[PDB]
């Protein structure tokens, strides 16, 4: 059924599975007409479609071009997310292919069931953890590729970089989750914290920055507190 | 007009005969029902004062033949049995009505109930979701469970109704994944209609036939089953016009006939408040919408 804290380390087991988050497929501006009424522009999104055990990111860039002329869009939005995980997973060879599919959020479920009837045996789940992978998009390369895509185009990354090397998946998603969080709370702030320091850069095939063991305890705690201060803030607690 | 008598009454029992029902005594004498409206399909119906569990009874037409029921003390209840010899049934039916010893199927001139409920059932089609080829009349109860329910477990005792599901590869095609959940006119209209019913005649027949399961058993899977005939027409966008004006007069007469006590189990809220509120056909059942509306307001 629900994936929840009780059952929270069946993510880093031997069963392939893969998060599904459609929260940035479906992105629009608001804006005001010649008229004074209100009108959208839609902008490039993306799926997050993550491996929590390899860090494998299956990023796929949805287009603007993909709603022209398309009706009841954020109802759409789900359907063609559904449609894309579908095809990610009938691409991948069958030793590759997830034995479980987690939806962050539950509108996904009946889509994705609809479109995975050829696949009985991969169940689709929901969760009761409220993820942060909506911040993907405050992951600056990760912006940068949806953003200048001119077409429907599936990017791969591993969102944990080289982590694994020296953690455990179960650290390493830990790491990953408190940095989303971070930066969907205070974006300016988060980013500050990750490149205050001018000598730590990225390396080119990397989404974060080359920290230390002792930089990344430094790190983890600046993330922390940015979250308890925002949240004095929020609730003037 | 037919008659089904019966041997005797050893046990208490409540006897149903289609919407009517009496009370029998232990040992009372009782020797059945005469003046049964030949044209319709039949239910008579049992539920024993000493054990309401175990509703029980049996689909009939008299054209078919000469039925009798004979309580069984093995068994512990009343069993219909088909009389081949008409000379001898003839003959036992004259007696028992020149004594006066069976109640009259007590229909008022005015009232097309029992024909509006049973419209479009014929014997042939209950013969086929309750097999028992042996008897020309069809045992159903309580407990019966269906071909879906036993799916997800004596096959020979099932309900055969037809199987619909929405997240099915039948109600799906390859390819039109959100046009075909969202819209099951295809699932209706081509799978089902075209393909399974061949006519709206006999989808109706086993929805009306489902419904009276529902009612006179407490049969959850029959309830089941018209819920789901409901739904896949109202959440069509293209349903020919002659079967929603159809459609709207069946449920109105089932809405109508239901004891007002039953609302709470026989009923299932999202099915009706989605299919009259939310549904293609939202404004297509007129009827049903206001008997629903002052009738049962609670569930909307």
């Amino acid at each position: 059924g629900a994936m929840n804290s009780s059952n929270y380390a069946e993510l880093f087991n031997n069963d392939i599975k893969l998060f599904v988050d459609d929260t940035n497929v479906y992105r629009v501006t608001v804006h005001k007409t010649f008229e004074g009424n209100v009108a959208t522009k839609a902008i490039n999104g993306c799926i997050f479609t993550l491996n929590p055990k390899t860090g494998h990111l299956f990023l796929k860039i949805i287009h603007t071009s993909v709603w022209a002329g398309q009706k009841r869009l954020s109802q759409l939005a789900k359907w063609k997310t559904a449609e894309e995980v579908s095809a990610l997973v009938r691409s991948l060879p069958k030793e590759e292919q997830p034995k479980q599919i987690i939806v962050t959020r539950k509108a996904m479920l009946d889509p994705l069931e609809v479109h995975m009837l050829d696949f009985p045996n991969i169940a689709i789940r929901p969760t009761e953890l409220r993820l942060p992978f909506s911040a993907a998009m405050s992951i600056d390369k990760l912006s940068d590729v949806v953003m200048k895509a001119t077409e429907p185009q599936m990017v791969l990354f591993n969102i944990y970089d080289d982590w694994l090397d020296r953690i455990s998946s179960y650290t390493a998603f830990s790491r990953l989750t408190l940095l989303l969080r971070a930066l969907k709370t205070n974006e300016e702030s988060a980013k500050m914290i990750l490149l205050s320091d001018p000598t730590i850069t990225i390396k080119s095939y990397h989404l974060w920055p080359s920290f230390t063991d002792e930089q990344w305890i430094t790190i983890e705690s600046q993330m922390r507190d940015l979250i308890l201060t925002e949240y004095g803030r929020k609730y003037n607690v | 007009m037919n008659t089904v008598p019966f041997t005797s009454a050893p046990i208490e029992v409540t006897i149903g005969i289609d919407q009517y029902s009496f009370n029998v005594k232990e040992n009372q004498p009782f020797h059945g029902i005469k003046d049964i409206p030949i044209g319709h399909v039949h239910v008579i119906h049992f539920q024993h004062a000493d054990n309401s569990s175990m509703r029980y009874g049996y689909w009939f037409d008299c054209r078919m033949g000469n039925f009798y029921i004979q309580y069984d003390p093995k068994d512990g209840l009343y069993k219909m049995m088909e009389e081949r010899d008409g000379a001898k049934f003839e003959n036992i039916v004259h007696n028992f009505k020149e004594r006066q010893m069976m109640v009259s199927y007590p229909k008022i001139d005015e009232d097309d109930t029992w024909y509006n409920l049973t419209e479009f059932v014929q014997m042939d089609k209950i013969r086929k979701i309750v097999r028992k080829d042996e008897n020309q009349f069809s045992y159903v109860d309580s407990s019966m469970t269906t071909v879906q329910e036993n799916e997800l477990s004596d096959p020979a005792h099932s309900l055969n109704y037809t199987v619909i599901n929405f997240k099915s590869r039948e109600a799906i095609r390859p390819g039109h994944e959100m046009e075909d959940f969202l819209d099951k006119s295809y699932y209706l209209n081509t799978v089902m209609l075209q393909g399974i019913f061949k006519n709206s005649s006999n989808y109706f027949g086993e929805l009306q036939f489902a419904f009276l399961n529902a009612m006179f058993f407490g049969n959850y899977g029959s309830s089941l089953q018209w819920h789901a005939m409901i739904e896949l027409i109202c959440s069509s966008a293209t349903v020919p016009k002659h079967m929603l004006d159809k459609l709207d007069e069946i449920l109105y007469y089932q809405i109508k006939t239901l004891p007002e006590q039953y609302s709470d189990i026989l009923l299932n809220e999202r099915v009706w408040n989605i299919c009259l509120y939310s549904s293609f056909q939202k404004n297509s059942l007129h009827n049903t919408e206001k008997i629903m509306e002052n009738k049962y307001p609670e569930l909307l």
